[PDB]
């Protein structure tokens, strides 16, 4: 606690009790939440309490690093502080996570591509259900 | 993660307009081309042993990667990259039913490479082994899934290299 | 969206989506014209709802609108319309989606802070969004008010 | 500081062990009182039943 | 569990074949779900009202809340409020699954040994308990009242 | 079933049941009638099926029923088709659920040390379910089949 | 953390000298304005939701920032923020009873940039609202506090910037 | 409209409108209110208009729907039938504007040329007017219709 | 020319619609603010003389222009540019009645400027005019009528600058 | 870079493809287009000062940006903040002729964000300096060319976002 900034607090805690980094932004935000507004003795006492410790470790083992795979960035970003001698880096190995662009637009994607230019190309044309002499009537240009 | 309908409202929040027309059209769409995805979804999923099966025979094995000192040799190496093959499998149907490449960016593509680097696993390797699974999954899907199918994992092999 | 929940559940779960998830998702998919109709129908009569449901509002709740109220005053009673307005667009978005899970990132986290730092009270913007409800439920038909309503309900639960 | 004393048996419904896990199985433990009230929820959660709860330390219905 | 799984796991026990006379049980369940998920929504969204409803029935204005009482101090105050909104929480959740069992799982285990050793009153907690259940009922309506009294009652008798 | 899943997710993160999981309980009430004709289609079929998916299992493994072979006696014999009617019964149980926890639970954790004890192959109990599976999908309809054939699928994979 | 009576001592040490009346008037000049800095930390306390208040009607809202497409818009990044501006009051208070700005350095000023890159926050916003809370805090703690109350600010604003 | 018809005179004349001229506008915003209600309920009752007035002109001339005849076939009865739509709309318009310059400058001016090429007989079309008027009446009161009639009398007698 | 009442007609059948609700509503406005402005038309059309002549005081007169030199210099231009002034009080209540601008652009604008600038007319100062006359008119028509007849007197002003 | 007829060659060449009827297609509607956008560069060329002029006129000055302490104040930052201005246009119209959004994203878009942060320039004031460009922009080149214009003003707009 004492000489490390809120976030690092809670990496370590991550570290020291469930042996993992943090997996995302929506679990850094919860942790580091309760860290303020509250003890660094909440924050403790929610990890131990939590499900993830409850699963894995239970009430008789001593916990030990995870080296997860799975959410994604967690085994890379876990081993670096694993591998970091007490004092070596204060540097936190997640500041937090960076949002991401969109690289491609929902109608660049084939099938909405296509949906679109049937709705779009003959989007004028004969409604049925419609007496023939309404529809004539009716005109496709409109305004312009 | 974000999907096609909640990508439209971010968009139009950000704007701060209320839903309009065009944005209209563009739900509607997704929702026409939805009934088509849950089929190819399904397709997948019964099928996912196989396509795996098929892409390692195509690039992965019988190779020096299987051969002593190669990536792939030993039982624990071997299960962990068919692991990994069954993963990009389940996140790619996961982006084709939201219509959205976001997901695999958020989960699958954030610190893969550097990951990889790190235990030595080849990029070039794993993107064959993508490539492949694309092509037989190709065919199961059929022809309307399939240009679908394949813009997603030519997401993931374009992320990984 | 509905689908987006679908997904993050078998994510968890680690597995492909369940044959009884995906049937959910076609459901969704046609149900979502419909839906959409529902919320056309509220965002034309956006500028009616808002106006009825903060006069409902002011007449509920004299004090807001007093020298001592937070909302006395034009600049601030345009900012508690203004916030109708905006939980207004956020039930439309909720509508379409399918799930209250667009609503409630934009709007019902961090709400009670926001406001509390404001000062605003709580309960009487709970009794604006039950206002604007009623009006939205008039203009809609009994099925489409119902829908509509399930969502109104959740911003009001939100807001306790 | 109240603390509890519980008694609490809870089975290994997921999966068989080959590990002897008698204490996982059956533990007597002394809870600080806030801490019980987030453990009696696990325990009832993984489906464990607590057989037995007392307050070791301070008293009933104290003020301070 | 839930009252499908309740006739599954008798029948397992039995080791027999699921039988028309349990099939129709099931059914019976089957129409009763829809009027359950109705009431379910109602109660979520006045959970707040429903539990300052009954305190205020039974709770505040007496003894309790008077110096020397169980529910003197803030502290003891905020923990009997938690503690009547798990009780409608599980109440409600037992009253979608149709079976009792949720409640003896999880609220019913341990909360006897945990009242005595506290000192708290069971028997102003049941009052408390009651007090809920008939403003449920009127919210709920009619015919999903007796179907929630039901749930509320079973959690009554396991606290005495 | 879906319902208790449903309540278990909520009592996890402590909150009332969400609109769109609400939504889902509907669904698979109103679906349940459709799974209880196909359950009792089966149950009704359930002496034949179990007969007819033995004489295949023997036929595609003579082994089992040889001298050396574990099935090999009529007691033995006996043992092996009171397994094949215990697996249906489950798969029964499983179509009314709407899900495989109910099937899981009894059948498929430790299914694997048991065996190895008792010294039966365990492909070979694989393919009298997959046996089990065909017959009875000639008995059900095509959309009731594939609902069974889910259920029976994990079984198979279960063991294996 | 340390505080001005240790950085004496801790400088003494390092040298192993005794301490000296140079060093002496150093601690004697802290401890005459001890008194003033303990009657401005209860002032901030008391008025530490105001001062929030105040100063975001300052700077913060009834901006683009509040408006959609800003950093603050939606009631999470709203709440985060006010979250931050307390945290920015908490330790200057604490600093200003020190009479040091270290605790800044180890606890708030560390990793914040990076944080704030990360997350796409406008660090010049940001510093903007740490000198408007300065301004209200000076106001209500007086003028000889005020000066004290001040460079603790000032250094605050000048690592995040 | 009135109020174009005015200036108009006014111009020619090159001189500010007349007080008389003036009490005629006055007449007309009073008259204003009544005739928008007039116009609504003729749009409401529109499609049944048409339909019934083009029965009746078939009636009164078999000739046109029959082989020789323009009207006769499909899309030329279609055609008949949407030119009957396009009067009805005029007559609104005229109704709204209380003068027959909008009717005039839409349908009235060259109206002969354009049925003399298309070989149509313009009488019929005049009869199919007269049957509209007819329909238009019985759904209006009696004033209401009054005011109908002279629009449609307009229309009569330009196209005879 | 267009008046209100034709324009909402001319818009919806360009489109072929009938006669809608919201087209109605316009329609009604139009109504209400009719009694008013046939109030303004008439005490206009009487005082017409004394608005040209106030106005002409304003602006016109004690001037350069009407100096030797000036355009407005001989009884022939004096005249010219008051009987100017009168059309365009005219046209405006024109329009006013009418709800529209149309008419001005019809008769009025078309073909102004380009006359004026080969008169060597001086275009500001008839602008300067015309603002005069709506001044004028403001008084008499009283407060409502003004609004509505301030709208037609900039219409004129704009056209010619 | 890339334009319109170079992209389309470039995705044909990248799958191994000749030319095809569909691809013709693109290039036929492009040339067609052509000579219309031709005429608009050379209006835009020519009326670029007054278009930056008008659009700052509409935006940036009158602003607390061109008061002291706002990012415009001083000349050397209001002359650069035209220069920009200037550098969005050309590369407009550049883009315009081009047919392609590409030369943007190449020259222009990249590095621009991380560009404005360090230097503390506003975005979204830049944003609506670029939307009122685009306005005067429409004007002078015309209905037909307008809608080709606004894509790539728009293009310009959701990078700076
Ligand atoms: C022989 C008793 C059985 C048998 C063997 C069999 N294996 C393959 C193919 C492979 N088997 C391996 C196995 C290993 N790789 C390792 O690293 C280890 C531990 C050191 C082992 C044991 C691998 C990697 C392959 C893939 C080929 C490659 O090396 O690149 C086959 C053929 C593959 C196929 O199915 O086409 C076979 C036949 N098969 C039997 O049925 C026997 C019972
Ligand atoms: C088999 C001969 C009889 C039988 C056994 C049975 N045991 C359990 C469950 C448990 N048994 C133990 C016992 C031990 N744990 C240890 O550490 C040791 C000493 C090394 C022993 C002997 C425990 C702790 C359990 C709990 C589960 C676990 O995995 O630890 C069961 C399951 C009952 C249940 O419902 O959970 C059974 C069936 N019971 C019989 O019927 C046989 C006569
Ligand atoms: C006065 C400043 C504000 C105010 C007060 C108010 N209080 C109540 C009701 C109660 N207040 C308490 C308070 C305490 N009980 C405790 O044990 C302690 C700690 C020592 C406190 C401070 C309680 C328990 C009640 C409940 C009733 C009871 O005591 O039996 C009300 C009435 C509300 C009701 O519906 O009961 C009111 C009005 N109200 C304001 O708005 C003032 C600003
Ligand atoms: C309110 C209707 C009555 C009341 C309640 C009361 N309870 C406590 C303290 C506790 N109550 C519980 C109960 C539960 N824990 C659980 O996990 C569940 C199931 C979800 C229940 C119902 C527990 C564990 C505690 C201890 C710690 C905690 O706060 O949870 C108090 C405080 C008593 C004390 O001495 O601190 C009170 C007052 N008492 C009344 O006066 C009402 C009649
Ligand atoms: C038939 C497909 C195969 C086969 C079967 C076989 N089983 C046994 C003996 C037992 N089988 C079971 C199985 C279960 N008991 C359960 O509770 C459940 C879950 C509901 C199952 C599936 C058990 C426990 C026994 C022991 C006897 C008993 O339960 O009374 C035998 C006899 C062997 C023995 O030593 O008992 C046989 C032959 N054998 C094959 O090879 C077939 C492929
Ligand atoms: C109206 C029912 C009540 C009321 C409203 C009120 N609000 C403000 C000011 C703000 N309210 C918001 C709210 C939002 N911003 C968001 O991002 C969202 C979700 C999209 C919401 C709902 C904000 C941020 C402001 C600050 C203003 C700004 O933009 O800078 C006021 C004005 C008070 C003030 O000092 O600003 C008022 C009056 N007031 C009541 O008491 C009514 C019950
Ligand atoms: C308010 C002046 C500005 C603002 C702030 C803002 N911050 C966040 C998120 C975080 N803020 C921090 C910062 C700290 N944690 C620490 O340990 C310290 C040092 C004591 C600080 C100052 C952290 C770590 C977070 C992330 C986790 C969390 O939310 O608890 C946000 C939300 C960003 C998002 O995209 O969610 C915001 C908005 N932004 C502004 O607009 C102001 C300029
Ligand atoms: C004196 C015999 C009578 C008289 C004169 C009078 N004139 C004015 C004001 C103006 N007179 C003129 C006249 C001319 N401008 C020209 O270009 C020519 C021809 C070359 C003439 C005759 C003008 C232009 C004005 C207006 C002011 C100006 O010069 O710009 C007044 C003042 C009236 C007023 O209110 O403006 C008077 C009194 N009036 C009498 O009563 C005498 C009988
Ligand atoms: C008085 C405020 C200003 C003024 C007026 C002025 N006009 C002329 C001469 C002409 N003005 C017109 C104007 C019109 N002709 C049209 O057809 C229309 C619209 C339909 C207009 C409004 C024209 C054509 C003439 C020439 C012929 C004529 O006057 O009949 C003059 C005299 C110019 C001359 O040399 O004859 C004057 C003075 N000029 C000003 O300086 C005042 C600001
Ligand atoms: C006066 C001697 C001459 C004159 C002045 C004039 N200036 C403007 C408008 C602006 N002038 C500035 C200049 C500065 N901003 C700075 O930061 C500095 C250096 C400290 C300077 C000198 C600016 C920015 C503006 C724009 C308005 C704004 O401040 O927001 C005008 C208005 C014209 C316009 O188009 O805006 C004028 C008239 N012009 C003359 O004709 C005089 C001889
Ligand atoms: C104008 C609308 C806004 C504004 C602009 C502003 N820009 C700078 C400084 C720079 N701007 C650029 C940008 C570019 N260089 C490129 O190559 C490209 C793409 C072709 C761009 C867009 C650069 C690199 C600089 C820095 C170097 C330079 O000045 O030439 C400033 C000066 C900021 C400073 O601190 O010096 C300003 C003011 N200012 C606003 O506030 C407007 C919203």
């Amino acid at each position: 606690h004492d000489r490390y900034p809120n976030t690092k607090v809670v990496e370590f805690a991550f570290k020291h009790f469930l042996g993992r980094a943090v997996k995302n932004q929506a679990e850094l935000i919860k942790y580091h939440g309760l860290l303020g507004r509250k003890g660094i003795k909440a924050l403790i006492g929610a990890l131990v309490d939590g499900e993830e410790y409850g699963r894995l470790y239970g009430e008789d083992t001593v916990p030990s690093w995870q080296f997860p795979t799975l959410p994604a960035a967690n085994y890379p970003n876990s081993v670096e502080l694993y591998n970091r001698f007490t004092r070596q880096d204060d540097s936190l190995v997640v500041p937090s996570f960076k949002p991401i662009r969109s690289k491609m637009d929902i109608a660049s994607m084939p099938l909405v591509q296509a949906a679109l230019k049937e709705q779009q190309a003959t989007k004028t044309a004969l409604d049925m259900s419609r007496p023939m002499f309404l529809e004539l009537g009716r005109s496709f240009k409109g305004a312009d | 993660m974000q999907d096609a309908i909640t990508a439209v409202i971010n968009n139009y929040d950000v704007q701060g307009k209320y839903l309009d027309g065009a944005a209209l059209d563009k739900l509607k769409a997704y929702f026409t081309t939805g009934a088509v995805r849950v089929r190819a979804a399904a397709v997948i999923s019964s099928n996912a042993t196989t396509i795996i099966k098929e892409a390692a025979a195509k690039a992965l094995i019988y190779s020096d990667l299987t051969r002593p000192g190669g990536n792939m040799y030993t039982t624990r190496r071997y299960a962990a990259c068919i692991r990994d093959m069954d993963y990009f499998l389940r996140y790619a149907t996961y982006a084709m039913l939201a219509g959205d490449p976001s997901i695999l960016d958020e989960r699958v593509l954030n610190g893969l490479k550097e990951t990889y680097n790190s235990l030595g696993v080849p990029i070039a390797a794993t993107v064959g082994g993508i490539q492949a699974m694309k092509e037989v999954v190709g065919g199961l899907v059929g022809p309307d899934a399939a240009k679908e199918a394949s813009i997603y994992f030519d997401y993931l092999s374009s992320g990984l290299s | 969206s509905v689908l987006t929940k679908a997904i993050v559940n078998a994510d968890a779960e680690a597995r492909y989506l369940s044959p009884g998830e995906l049937d959910r998702i076609k459901s969704f998919v046609a149900s979502g014209e419909r839906r959409l109709r529902i919320a056309q129908t509220l965002t034309e009569a956006r500028e009616r709802i808002v106006k009825q449901a903060g006069d409902q509002l002011f007449q509920k709740r004299p004090d807001v609108v007093s020298p001592g109220g937070n909302a006395y005053g034009e600049k601030m009673t345009a900012l508690c319309l203004r916030d109708l307005d905006y939980y207004l667009r956020l039930v439309t978005y909720g509508i379409v989606a399918g799930d209250v899970t667009p609503i409630e990132e934009i709007g019902i986290i961090g709400v009670k802070e926001m406001y509390n730092s404001l000062q605003t009270p709580i309960p009487a913007v709970a009794e604006g969004v039950r206002a604007m409800k009623n009006v939205a439920t008039s203009l809609l038909s009994g099925d489409d008010a119902a829908e509509a309503g399930f969502y109104f309900d959740y911003l009001v639960g939100a807001m306790q | 500081s109240r603390y509890f004393k519980v008694t609490a048996c809870i089975p290994s419904l997921k999966r068989v062990r080959t590990g002897r896990e008698l204490q996982n199985t059956f533990f007597t433990k002394l809870v600080p009182y806030e801490n019980w009230f987030t453990e009696q929820q696990r325990i009832q959660k993984a489906g464990g039943k607590v057989l037995s709860v007392k307050l070791f330390t301070g008293v009933q219905g104290a003020n301070t």
